[PDB]
């Protein structure tokens, strides 16, 4: 009665997991690309960095 | 021509040597783990004295042969006592390889605790000063000149002297080390040979025993054959026989050898890594 | 998803013939190297059998060795298993498993703590 | 900037002091040898323990012969699934796997044996490690086989058709079928090892007791074979 | 009982994947074909970090960007300085088997994790000036796989029998324990928000987890093997998984499915640890075959490759403001490279 048990549990997961909002791919994909367009100038990694400045050099 | 001829061989020579101690020092220098092993702090002082005679024996008398004449006068007796120091510390680093391969494979775990770094460093000490003390405190005194161009006939003394300290004891030390890591590696080929059989006989060895063969003997087998004539030469020379010419072609033999010495101690994967690397060929 | 159909089984003859499939479903079939595990009634899992990714090499288990054939198509995605010569002393679950790793020779799917690479497996029984 | 430098002199004071520690416990770290301790069940490496001797994940052990000191690691209280925690186990200089043998017993363990074996010698990680091989329960092997009936034989029909190998030994004693048994297991587990032939590592295999005080310098003999065949492999003379 | 129960369950995991495909309007590469790539990226060795024994399993940064914590096999862990080369403390572990580190945000604490079930966590006052074990956890049966520091009050833990649990360290008892894996669970990424964290398992499944609430929100699983490491994105609404497969992914929150998949015909070697970078527009990458692999997050191309470790690169580790990216392999060399 133990197995039962893990499917009544998965039963009731999947219940809790379905009845979820869900936003469209495209919004999420835009604000992703807002959030990269946005704090791509204060990366390090992407936008390199003068010697002085650096203080790895 | 035949002067040109000699003069191609020797300069290809020189170049093939002074590359090949190039790129092993090199290679060390810009490599961590090949310093992080206590092994191959031997083979840095075996190419460190290969370089020593690719850059102060070997030009300055190939210069002479080809010209005929010795201009550098006074020059001599230092040339002379450099490539006894600079052969001497060849061989020597060849028997402190030999008995550091014996060392780690006859006692495996002994050889953790004993070869700390700084055995290492005494070994190579008690090396090059066995090595200055055979070349710079005889010939400056020159007791060796005074037998009776830089034709220097040795004296006797000096010549039996000096060449069994530089030949015979380290090619005994290094024929009884290689045979018994022959009697190791042929047990061992044995094992390997019962096991296989086993599982051979379940599912229903000559070729690594050969590769032990053709590493042991062409290791043991360069090494004695190019230093074997120089030695018989000069201990049979004083108590005599041979002409001035094959004498000179001999010594040349004695001194091509150190080309072939990085090629030989030098098969490692990380050396051939390590040379691709720094060359930049692959 | 990692999931595995297992098809055909039921209750046979000793002697009969008898087909398992078993439908790979939710990844790249030929990367790896798969297997079939069975269960015994109050006893553990033991391993049945492999199959490599070409399928050149296959082994068996022996108290049950040449019984057995092991097909894989890459192309149909499925894994078939042919059984003759029905013995009363194999009654068991069968149960289809992948190994965990792509292009790899080794295999760790011997766990009956909850394996979450295997199929939901077929009951097959045989009554004499 | 006064205190700035005294700040990187302390900084290096410590840097130094650390660095001792560490070339000393360099030191002890490079006199360990490690060795890990890999049985099933049903095999009685509780008992193996017990003579290497004489609620954790991991118990170790600490013996020295020779005044060479080693370290067994145990797994103990640890999950069946065994792959994500084995590639820690590659570091370790010799890895010693004991294997039980029941021929009188729910499902056969002796597959599972063989299975384990394999994973363990076709995985990547443990390519370099060598594996060092304990055949348990010998003289329960000879007791059982006088049974009437032969387990090996039903779950290995290639035993029937095999023969004892000239080159081995039995020893005094015993029964020609028992070992018989004893060199057909033992050739299972060296074809699975020679299968691969890569050449990097062996399988070296071995008749222990159940009560027996022999044990520790047989792992002091393969781990001197499993160093000097590194040696062998390391200046190519092999 | 059981079957009827397992076709409600694949009933609902229908309406769970009728609705990840209803969601899918587009895909996100589409939307980036008018984006300028980000093009070839060198990065360069500025530091080589030494005197480790043993291979270096986990590492993790400072939140000053100053001290990094590393985790070795011969039970030292050590807490270094990328500036100055500095080992500013060294900690011998009781244990010599170690599968992670964490360094508390405050700089106070470091824990450690291993083989022994037990998460022992260090104090830095040095009062006395001897470092000492401040506390042990000993709850799990498994082997404890990543532990992370929320604050110095509360550590949560990844366990090896399928569980994650709370501490605190005060009470030294686990405050919510969950089990909602049925394979491994290898490595767990907090937020910056620190109100969810996303587990990897084993069984193909990426779980996010509320902290407070102590059940599972979404279940992710679009792997095809052993989900390695898990990273969460700059802004908390996305994490990246490495796998077993070759293959990286890239998750939504929102979405419930994967944006982008990240693979490379010529490399099959398996994916150890991931981290982003500061902006979100590069993910890192530890392979398998000794390098590390730039990817272009918005663009699945590879920018740059680290090819400086002699062995596998084990983890991977990046800076909070950015600047330089460490990476610990298993020859006892960490660098710290820098673009
Ligand atoms: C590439 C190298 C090996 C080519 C070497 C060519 C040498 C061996 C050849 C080419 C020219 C040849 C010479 C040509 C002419 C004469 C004159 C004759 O009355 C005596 C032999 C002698 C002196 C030859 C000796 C051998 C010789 C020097
Ligand atoms: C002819 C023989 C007897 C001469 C022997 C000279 C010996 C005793 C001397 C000369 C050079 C010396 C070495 C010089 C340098 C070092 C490096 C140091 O970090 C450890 C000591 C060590 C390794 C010395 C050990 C003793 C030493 C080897
Ligand atoms: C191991 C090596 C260095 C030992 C060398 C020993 C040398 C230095 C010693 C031993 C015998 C000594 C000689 C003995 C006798 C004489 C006669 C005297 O009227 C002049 C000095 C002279 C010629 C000595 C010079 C130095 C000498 C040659
Ligand atoms: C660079 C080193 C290793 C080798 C060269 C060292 C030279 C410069 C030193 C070392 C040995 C020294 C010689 C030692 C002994 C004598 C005998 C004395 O009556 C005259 C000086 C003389 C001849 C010395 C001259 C200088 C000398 C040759
Ligand atoms: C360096 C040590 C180990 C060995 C040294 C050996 C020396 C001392 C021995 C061996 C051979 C001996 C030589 C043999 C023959 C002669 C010819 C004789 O008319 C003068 C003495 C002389 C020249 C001997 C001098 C001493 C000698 C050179
Ligand atoms: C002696 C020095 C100067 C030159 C060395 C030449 C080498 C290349 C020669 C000399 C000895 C030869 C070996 C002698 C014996 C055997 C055993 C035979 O079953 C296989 C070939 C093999 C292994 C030979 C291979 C080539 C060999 C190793
Ligand atoms: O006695 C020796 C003489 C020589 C060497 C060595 Cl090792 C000796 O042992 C080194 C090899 N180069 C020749 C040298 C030499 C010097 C003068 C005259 C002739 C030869
Ligand atoms: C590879 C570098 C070697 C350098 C060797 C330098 C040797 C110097 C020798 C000086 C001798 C000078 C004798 C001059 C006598 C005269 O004036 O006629
Ligand atoms: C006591 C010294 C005698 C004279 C020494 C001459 C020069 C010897 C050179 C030895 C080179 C050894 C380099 C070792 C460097 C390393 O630790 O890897
Ligand atoms: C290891 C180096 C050994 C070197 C040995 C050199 C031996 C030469 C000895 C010279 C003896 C000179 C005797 C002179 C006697 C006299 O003054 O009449
Ligand atoms: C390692 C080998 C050493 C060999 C040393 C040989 C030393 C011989 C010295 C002979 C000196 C003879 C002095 C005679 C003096 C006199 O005429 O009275
Ligand atoms: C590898 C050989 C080592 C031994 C070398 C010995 C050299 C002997 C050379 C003999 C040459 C004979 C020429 C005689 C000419 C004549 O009759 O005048
Ligand atoms: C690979 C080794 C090659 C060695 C080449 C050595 C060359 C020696 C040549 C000797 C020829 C002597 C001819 C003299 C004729 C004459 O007496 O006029």
């Amino acid at each position: 009665t133990a197995s039962i048990a893990q499917a009544r549990k998965l039963v009731e997961q999947l219940k809790m997991e379905a009845n979820i909002d869900r936003i469209k791919v495209s919004k999420a994909a835009a604000d992703l690309m807002a959030y990269c367009e946005a704090h791509a100038k204060e990366d390090p990694l992407l936008t390199p960095v003068p010697a002085s400045e650096n203080p790895f050099r | 021509s035949v002067r040109i001829l000699t003069a191609c061989f020797l300069s290809l020579l020189i170049l093939s040597t002074l590359l090949g101690n190039t790129l092993v020092c090199a290679a060390v220098i810009r490599f961590r783990h090949l310093r992080s092993k206590v092994t191959n702090f031997f083979v840095i002082s075996l190419a460190v004295s290969d370089l020593l005679v690719a850059v102060l024996v070997m030009p300055w008398k190939a210069v002479a042969e080809i010209a005929g004449f010795w201009p550098f006068g006074s020059f001599c007796n230092i040339w002379v006592a450099f490539d006894i120091m600079c052969s001497t510390a060849s061989i020597l680093n060849l028997c402190v390889i030999s008995v550091d391969r014996y060392w780690a494979i006859s006692s495996p775990f002994r050889y953790e605790r004993k070869m700390t770094p700084k055995a290492a460093f005494i070994l190579i000490s008690v090396a090059w000063t066995l090595s200055v003390l055979i070349s710079f405190i005889p010939v400056q005194l020159s007791w060796h000149k005074a037998k009776p161009n830089c034709d220097s006939s040795l004296s006797r003394t000096y010549a039996i002297s000096s060449s069994v300290i530089s030949f015979y004891i380290p090619v005994a030390i290094m024929i009884v080390t290689y045979t018994r890591i022959y009697r190791i590696a042929q047990k061992q080929i044995r094992r390997i040979a019962a096991l296989e059989r086993a599982a051979v006989h379940a599912k229903n060895s000559f070729k690594r025993e050969t590769k032990v063969l053709k590493t042991l003997s062409v290791i043991m087998g360069v090494f004695v054959c190019c230093w074997l004539p120089f030695f018989i030469l000069n201990c049979i020379l004083p108590f005599c026989c041979i002409d001035s010419n094959t004498f000179d072609v001999f010594v040349w033999f004695g001194w091509a050898n150190s080309s072939l010495n990085p090629i030989i101690y030098a098969f490692n994967a990380d050396f051939r890594k390590a040379f691709s690397t720094l060359l930049g060929c692959y | 998803q990692v999931q595995l159909q297992e098809s055909g089984g039921g209750l046979v003859q000793p002697g009969g013939s008898l087909r398992l499939s078993c439908a790979a479903s939710g990844f790249t079939f030929s990367n790896y190297k798969m297997n079939w595990v069975r269960q015994a009634p109050g006893k553990g899992l033991e391993w049945v059998s492999d199959i490599s990714q070409s399928g050149a090499s296959i082994s068996y288990t022996g108290s049950v060795k040449g019984r057995f054939t092991i097909s894989r198509d890459n192309a149909k995605n499925t894994l078939y298993l042919q059984m003759n010569s029905l013995k009363p002393e194999d009654t068991a679950v069968y149960y289809c498993a992948r190994c965990p790793a792509p292009f790899t020779r080794d295999c760790f799917d011997v766990t009956s703590t909850t394996y979450a690479y295997r199929g939901q497996g077929t009951q097959v029984t045989v009554s004499s | 900037t006064e205190d700035q430098r005294n700040e990187e002199k302390a900084q290096r004071e410590a840097n130094k002091k650390i660095e001792k520690q560490l070339q000393k416990d360099k030191q002890v770290y490079r006199a360990t040898h490690r060795l890990l301790l890999l049985g099933a069940g049903e095999s009685g490496k509780s008992t193996i323990v017990k003579q290497m001797r004489i609620t954790s994940g991991i118990f170790e052990t600490k013996f020295q012969v020779d005044k060479v000191n080693f370290h067994m690691f145990d797994v103990g209280a640890q999950r069946d699934e065994r792959r994500k925690w084995i590639q820690c186990f590659n570091d370790v200089t010799a890895i010693i796997f004991v294997v039980a043998s029941s021929s009188y017993n729910q499902t056969n363990r002796l597959q599972e044996a063989l299975n384990l074996f394999k994973s363990i010698w076709n995985n990547r990680w443990l390519r370099t490690i060598s594996v060092i091989l304990f055949l348990n329960k010998q003289d329960l092997l000879a007791e059982k086989v006088l049974a009437g009936k032969s387990k090996i034989e039903d779950y290995f029909p290639e035993f029937a058709r095999y023969t004892t190998p000239e080159d081995a030994t039995p020893e005094p004693g015993e029964d020609p079928r028992v070992t018989r048994a004893k060199y057909f297991i033992r050739d299972e587990f060296l074809r699975i090892s020679t299968a691969s032939g890569d050449g990097r590592h062996y399988c070296y295999p071995h008749f222990t007791c159940s009560v027996d005080t022999e044990n520790i310098r047989r792992v002091f003999n393969d781990c001197r074979d499993i160093i000097q065949r590194m040696h062998l492999r390391q200046y190519e003379l092999l | 009982e059981l079957d009827q129960l397992r076709q409600e369950a694949e009933q609902l995991k229908n309406q769970i994947r009728d609705a990840r495909k209803a969601c899918a309007d587009a895909t996100l590469s589409q939307i980036t074909n008018n984006i300028d790539p980000v093009g070839r990226i060198q990065m360069r060795t500025r530091r080589t970090l030494r005197g480790h024994l043993a291979k270096i399993y986990a590492m993790h940064w400072g939140t000053d960007s100053r001290l990094l914590v590393s985790a070795s096999q011969d039970g030292k862990l050590i807490i270094w300085d990328s500036y100055t080369t500095n080992k500013v403390h060294a900690i011998p572990l009781r244990s010599s088997w170690v599968m992670t580190c964490a360094y508390a945000p405050s700089g106070n604490y470091v824990a450690c994790g291993g083989l022994d079930n037990i998460c022992s966590i260090y104090n830095l006052k040095t009062r006395e000036g001897n470092v000492r074990v401040s506390r042990e956890l000993a709850g799990h049966t498994g082997y404890l796989s990543c532990c992370r520091f929320l604050d110095d009050n509360q550590i949560v833990t990844s366990s090896g029998d399928t569980t994650c649990a709370l501490w605190d360290i005060e009470t030294g008892q686990q405050t919510t324990t969950f089990t909602g894996h049925t394979g491994d669970v290898m490595s767990l990424s907090l937020a910056p928000d620190t109100r969810l964290f996303v587990s990897g398992a084993c069984d193909a499944s990426a779980k996010l987890w509320d902290v407070r609430e102590g059940m599972c929100r979404q279940t992710f699983t679009g792997h095809e093997s052993d989900i390695n490491a898990i990273c969460f994105f700059p802004n908390g609404n996305a994490f990246a998984t490495g796998s077993d497969d070759a293959t990286c992914r890239l998750f939504d929150l929102r979405a419930d499915q994967e944006l982008m998949t990240y693979s490379h015909d010529n490399i099959i070697c398996g994916i150890t640890s991931v981290s982003f970078s500061k902006s979100g527009r590069l993910l890192l990458a530890g392979y398998d075959d000794f390098n590390c692999n730039v990817w272009d997050a918005l663009k699945a191309d590879r920018a740059g490759v680290l090819a400086g470790h002699d062995n596998r690169v084990s983890c991977l580790g990046v800076t909070d403001d950015g600047m330089a990216v460490a990476t610990g392999s298993w020859d006892s060399f960490l660098k710290i490279w820098n673009g």
